[PDB]
């Protein structure tokens, strides 16, 4: 996946300020609350059906920490995304039947996540950074689907 | 929006289905699964494989509603209501999905009525399938 | 469709843009030049330089338009006339380049408001931009 | 950009019953009457307002030609679309201005016309087969945007 240096090193000097615990939470709750369909996945969470209800539900605090630290783990593999994220997208694909437009959603909602958490340092040209870094996780984790 | 155009173009080339929309129905389907297999992630449950009966089945509900759809064409959100919180409480399709089953109806009915599937009532069929969509995506959130 | 939370959500997130709406938008632009570098297509005519005056000048004017859909929030289609005509017959941008910008103002929207950029605004601005998108894309065709 | 063999066989198979001229013209024309805003490229061509108008443009006709014809082209070497089309990626990018999307929405307007040309030999696996070749066109053209 075609990040520059200047770019690999924005995205890695940034994501170390990042606690992976609690933007996970945000990221899969923000998911759930601005679009809703994903709820689908995730019956079994129990309550969702407010914004308070789903940011407080520690189901997808824990969720999150989890899809953020294999997000997380990626980002020491940009080199082979498809590599590392290969069976996670057999057990998204066979296991779960997740439709990848959701991974999608969730790369943009994260986007949205570190701008919050970062403002202004989330530049332009980070987000430009953190937006290839998203698209090709969420077409490793894609790739696997048939 | 459609024009008053559209909606001739759509009873017309809907007219001429007729008696096969839920065999055109059962094969946009399996035109949809083959072509953009993602969309399989809906159906879990369903035996997938050619010539499924719970895939005809499933065509013939989704040629229905849209039958239903054309006669009500001036009021869908109303004819439709039932089926667009059927899609935002329950089943929770991304709207993404939406676009690849009417390129394939779209396909499917071009395969089908040759001499029917004129540029213009091509264009109408497609805004046709859109405002499905719209409505069938309608109260998502 | 934006029930009476959303316009709240979103005038009180506006209400806060207050006086950096330009600052904002051209900053979105930027935004969205380097993320979505295939919305460059629309601007060869521009210089896409940080800091250009026509980005900056492009930034205002998709500021002051928004803020004018906030304050007829109840009445876009109308409010927002010129722009869908113009964008509809003259601008042609494909409808799928709405949901980028709309991306980058929300990603902007994030960045400077810590305070207000919260999960319910955050899904309020979401609908809002996206019906705000529909409004300029309504008359496409 | 990957094709099984036989999806490979079928659709180099339909292609040479494929007239070019025809197919050209017509995928063409319906992309500029179904998808009108395309028609934002091709203001020196005439008047478009409506679809006759359209599909009997002459202008039209002969570009559809041409786009099909170096389209044609890349159907022989579907295991390099890249470095085919990559002089034509950096020419609809810093000459004509043209969004990739336009690509994308042409690749469905062909595949409907491929359809209605050859009916139910256009079965649903044979489409399958060329949404994969007319989605890796599209990303082709797309892959020096920059
Ligand atoms: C950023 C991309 C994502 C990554 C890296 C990721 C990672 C993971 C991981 C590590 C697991 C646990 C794997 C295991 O069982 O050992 C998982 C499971 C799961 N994922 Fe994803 N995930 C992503 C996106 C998503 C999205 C967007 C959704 C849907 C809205 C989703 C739905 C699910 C569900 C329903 C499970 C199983 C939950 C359970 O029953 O505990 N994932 N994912
Ligand atoms: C023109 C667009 C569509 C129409 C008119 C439509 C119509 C219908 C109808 C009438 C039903 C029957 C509901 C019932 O009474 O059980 C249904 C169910 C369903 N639809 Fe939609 N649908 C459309 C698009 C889609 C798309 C694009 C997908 C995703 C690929 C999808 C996924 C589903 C699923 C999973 C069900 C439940 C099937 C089952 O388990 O029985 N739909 N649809
Ligand atoms: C919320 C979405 C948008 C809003 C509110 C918006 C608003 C505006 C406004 C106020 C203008 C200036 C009208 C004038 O000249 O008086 C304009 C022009 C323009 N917009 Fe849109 N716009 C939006 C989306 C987009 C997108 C997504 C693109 C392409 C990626 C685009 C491309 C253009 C172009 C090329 C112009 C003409 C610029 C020039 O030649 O100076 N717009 N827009
Ligand atoms: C399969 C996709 C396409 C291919 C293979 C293709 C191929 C070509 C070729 C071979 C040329 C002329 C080469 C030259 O003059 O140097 C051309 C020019 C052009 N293309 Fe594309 N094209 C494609 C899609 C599109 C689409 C979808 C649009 C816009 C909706 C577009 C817009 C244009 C324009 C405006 C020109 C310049 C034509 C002129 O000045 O007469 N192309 N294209």
């Amino acid at each position: 996946v075609h990040l520059t240096p200047e770019e690999k090193s924005a995205v890695t000097a940034l994501w170390g300020k990042v606690n992976v615990d609690e933007v996970g939470g945000e990221a899969l709750g923000r998911l759930l609350v601005v679009y809703p369909w994903t709820q689908r996945f995730f019956e079994s969470f129990g309550d969702l059906s407010t914004p308070d209800a789903v940011m407080g539900n520690p189901k997808v605090k824990a969720h999150g920490k989890k899809v953020l630290g294999a997000f997380s783990d990626g980002l020491a593999h940009l080199d082979n995304l498809k590599g590392t994220f290969a069976t996670l997208s057999e057990l998204h694909c066979d296991k779960l039947h997740v439709d990848p437009e959701n991974f999608r959603l969730l790369g943009n909602v994260l986007v949205c996540v570190l701008a919050h958490h970062f403002g202004k340092q989330f530049t332009p040209p980070v987000q430009a950074a953190y937006q290839k870094v998203v698209a090709g996780v969420a077409n490793a984790l894609a790739h696997k689907y048939h | 929006v459609l024009s008053p155009a559209d909606k001739t173009n759509v009873k017309a080339a809907w007219g001429k289905v007729g008696a096969h929309a839920g065999e055109y129905g059962a094969e946009a389907l399996e035109r949809m699964f083959l072509s953009f297999p993602t969309t399989k992630t809906y159906f879990p449950h369903f035996d997938l494989s050619h010539g499924s009966a719970q895939v005809k089945g499933h065509g013939k509900k989704v040629a229905d509603a849209l039958t239903n759809a054309v006669a009500h064409v001036d009021d869908m959100p109303n004819a439709l209501s039932a089926l667009s919180d059927l899609h935002a409480h329950k089943l929770r399709v991304d709207p993404v999905n939406f676009k690849l089953l009417s390129h394939c109806l779209l396909v499917t009915l071009a395969a089908h009525l040759p001499a029917e599937f004129t540029p213009a009532v091509h264009a109408s069929l497609d805004k046709f399938l859109a405002s499905v969509s719209t409505v069938l995506t309608s109260k998502y959130r």
